[PDB]
RNA sequence: AGUGGAGCCUGCGGCUUAAUUUGACUCAACACGGGAAACCUCACCCGGCCCGGACACGGACAGGAUUGACAGAUUGAUAGCUCUUUCUCGAUUCCGUGGGUGGUGGUGCAUGGCCGUUCUUAGUUGGUGGAGCGAUUUGUCUGGCGAUAACGAACGAGACUCUGGCAUGCUAACUAGUUACGCGACCGGUCGGCGUAACUUCUUAGAGGGACAAGUGGCGUUCAGCCACCCGAGAUUGAGCAAUAACAGGUCUGUGAUGCCCUUAGAUGUCCGGGGCUGCACGCGCGCUACACUGACUGGCUCAGCGUGUCCUACGCCGGCAGGCGCGGGUAACCCGUUGAACCCCAUUCGUGAUGGGGAUCGGGGAUUGCAAUUAUUCCCC
């Protein structure tokens, strides 16, 4: 479509304007502390960031 | 797509050999192409056409395309912009 | 104007993750081990840990220049703030993340799974490790997906010790019929001063010093000194 | 050897200023090189005459060393439940009767 | 030149408290009135995920925990000694924020 | 103490619907899929739009291959989407041929990874010695001291790491205070009200100590243990990680992890508009509020900790109420915040009745959130 109608809707709020910064998915996202990763992607990189499971 | 955008892609590729992306059809203007008004979508398709032709090397990493210059692809932009061979990119400047 | 330390140390860990992912993506056929970011406000110095430093540098240093331009352009920090330095890993055998990629290279090279796995197993047993396991699972023989395991040396599976002793490394090899997962867990030694393993002794292993066999008394002797 | 509690001879050590003397730090590196024994052979076609060479150093088709090594290498491609081990690191010459029993 | 503040902050104390003594030692060698290193409280970042990717099992959860130890050390000196003390004792994983007055 | 019995919130089926996507069905599915979905999400239904067909070959193409577009018809759409009206655009192409991409399309009974389960079990494997030609046996132990061809390991269990408990000893504190001395205020006192000198008790967080069946006495093949008392802060909390072997357990719907198959341009790729996921005769669950006098209504008095914060808010004014304004602080033990929570305590009223308990069900206005609240988003009050 043309530019007036191709993105006619505002993607400024809600889960559609929020995607995981690794897997681009819109379910199971964590945005606390500005992670913006998926709940399945964060468990892969938790140690690499440096989260340690203490209790 | 206009030829002005297609030419506007091919400059920054020659100097350093690196062009990036974000994979967003929806987002309208690419940060590195300042005051040239080239959508990132055209960057994606112009370097995807070069990917099947073997002029760039792709390496997808966390929603970011990374593009490269092949050895044979050096001479391809030297025919498009007609850049004479005594002008070297940033590949062989230092050391 | 800065963001909070909570959102800073998080965003620093996300930076050290994407660089490592990208370097793995490119150099999986190089002998890549890891990232070492040292943050200096003049220039951030990133040390590549790889076992063949010549091919990651490429001919005349061409590859390192293009990828340092990549890491310049991606992360948005200004030019003249990145310094990439490839460096040889001290022991290729003990770094299981590098070693769980060379086995993947062999399985891509057409080798039989058992021959390459035993080669990797014996090289890391010989390299100075106290024990290791290599697990290949998937389509090994036909449509049914079986499993293999190569256990030798000693191993520990529970407790804090595991964190600084084994090096769990999981990789996926992409064959014509499917994917095989490879899990290399190398139990490092107690190398104290050594940078081969962690100085800390295993939480249970205790060493008792033998007695310095002193002189049995014979006669009360007063010696002036 | 592997006991958790251990006995230490720290008392009987006389002198050791240079602990890291360059004697035991020999960089063992043979995996990615061509000194790896665990590499493909790049096979040669079998000669039609049934042997290789002339004179007196004729290594024939039915050589016990080559046939045994080929039997072990053929044993390496068994089913996953079958336990093989590391018969390539040490030199095995596995005969046809033994290998045929195992293969069966 | 008074109330210059140095903020050492890292993720684990075994490198933080190591260089914490490497900075207070130079000031005593240079004979500077310095306050003791005060321990601004260790903030614990807590993220509790689900272990499964599916929504299937016994509904078992992870407990991820990141600790940040905050330290403040105070010195009252012209700001030229500050760079020659802090710049030498550089440690990986330990960041040195600094304010002047 | 409950659920099952009441009303209702949300997941399941059955039923309708164009769709009421779907995965999951004993514990090992059913407030699970971070799944509290107005658009997005979103896959599903209806309608419309675009190519984002990379690349290579053949044809067409500059005397144009084309793209975009005012006005009218049509259209939900200032959708050149198609026609009329003819204005733009300079190979950036177009048509077929191969062939790559794109899929939240199908197989989790083709895979990886991760997870769950058996099992939070109490087992698992090796080495040496002796018996037997061998399969095998002893170890991996008969007994109620004593026999004792057996002895040692390793993983698991413990140890460990984190957390709770103790330190008037150490290290320090204007981003926590305390003590004192002045200033002020009101009746020697109270001040979270004001500032400099004492210090780390309180508050912080580092090191190091502290508990190891500890001690004593009774009961026990006096054995592993049990009971009483003492020293004590503690005679010990709560987690995390978790062997060996397995399930044809769950997940292509988390991924640019994925083999094939399908779809690939009147598209299963996008995007956009409206719906649906929430319907409603009925059964199955997790749960909230209740059935009241140990209660409710109305005042006053009140004391936390874990944490978040650019969206958290303080403070004055306007409006009961939600909320607006006007300004300030806070990227953080500095500001919200001395975090002045609720159960609770003290007074009034109601008195065993479908009652003022309990609030479902409905009609109104009123205020924010956001393009848009009608299928009541939420919140106020009748
Ligand atoms: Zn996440």
């Amino acid at each position: 479509g043309h530019q007036q109608l191709y993105w006619s809707h505002p993607r400024k709020f809600g889960q559609g304007s929020r995607s995981c910064r690794v897997c681009s998915n819109r379910h199971g996202l964590i945005r606390k502390y500005g992670l913006n990763m998926c709940r399945q992607c964060f468990r892969q990189y938790a140690k690499d960031i440096g989260f340690i499971k203490l209790d | 797509m206009p030829k002005k955008n297609r030419i506007a892609i091919y400059e920054l590729l020659f100097k350093e050999g690196v062009m990036v992306a974000k994979k967003d059809v929806h987002m309208p203007k690419h940060p590195e192409l300042a005051d040239k008004n080239v959508p990132n979508l055209h960057v994606m398709k112009a370097m995807q056409s070069l990917k099947s032709r073997g002029y760039v090397k792709e390496q997808f990493a966390w929603r970011h395309f990374y593009w490269y210059l092949t050895n044979e692809g050096i001479q391809y932009l030297r025919d498009y912009l007609h850049l004479p061979p005594e002008i070297v990119p940033a590949t062989l400047r230092r050391s | 104007v800065q963001i909070s330390k909570k959102r800073k140390f998080v965003a620093d860990g996300i930076f050290k993750a994407e660089l490592n992912e990208f370097l793995t993506r490119e150099l999986a056929e190089d002998g890549y081990s890891g990232v070492e970011v040292r943050v200096t406000p003049t220039r951030t110095e990133i040390i590549i840990l790889a076992t063949r430093t010549q091919n990651v540098l490429g001919e005349k240093g061409r590859r390192i220049r293009e990828l340092t331009a990549v890491v310049q352009k991606r992360f948005g920090f200004p030019e003249g703030s990145v310094e990439l330095y490839a460096e040889k890993v001290a022991t290729r055998g003990l770094c299981a993340i590098a070693q769980a990629e060379s086995l993947r290279y062999k399985l891509l090279g057409g080798l039989a799974v058992r021959r390459a796995c035993y080669g990797v197993l014996r090289f890391i047993m010989e390299s100075g490790a106290k024990g290791c396991e290599v697990v290949v699972s998937g389509k090994l023989r036909g449509q049914r997906a079986k499993s293999m395991k190569f256990v030798d040396g000693l191993m520990i599976h529970s407790g804090d010790p595991v964190n600084y002793y084994v090096d769990t490394a999981v990789r996926h090899v992409l064959l014509r019929q499917g994917v095989l997962g490879i899990k290399v867990k190398i139990m490092l030694p107690w190398d104290p001063t050594g940078k081969i393993g962690p100085k800390k002794p295993l939480p249970d292993h205790v060493s008792i010093v033998e007695p310095k066999d002193e002189i049995l008394p014979t006669t009360p002797i007063s010696e002036q000194k | 050897g592997d006991s958790k509690v251990s006995i230490s001879f720290e008392n009987y050590r006389k002198v050791h200023p240079y602990e890291d003397s360059d004697s035991s730090e020999d960089e063992v590196d043979w995996q990615d090189t061509r000194d790896d024994p665990y590499r493909p052979a790049k096979p040669v076609p079998t000669p039609k005459k049934g042997f290789i060479g002339k004179g007196k150093d004729i290594t024939t088709k039915h050589d016990e060393v080559v046939c045994g090594r080929k039997n072990t290498a053929r044993m390496e491609n068994f089913a996953p439940e079958f336990q093989v081990g590391d018969g390539i690191g040490m030199d095995l010459k596995l005969s046809n009767h033994v290998f045929n029993a195992l293969k069966q | 030149i008074h109330r210059i503040r140095i903020t050492l902050t890292s993720r684990n104390v075994k490198s933080l408290e190591k260089v914490c003594a490497d900075l207070i030692r130079g000031a005593k060698e240079k004979n500077l009135k310095v306050k003791g290193p005060v321990r601004m409280p260790t903030k614990t970042l807590r993220i509790t995920t689900r272990k499964t990717p599916c929504g299937e099992g016994s509904k078992t959860w992870d407990r991820f925990q990141m600790r940040i130890h905050k330290r403040l050390i105070d010195l009252h000196s012209p700001s030229e000694i500050v760079k020659q003390i802090t710049s030498i004792s550089i440690e990986p994983g330990v960041e040195v924020e600094v304010t002047i007055a």
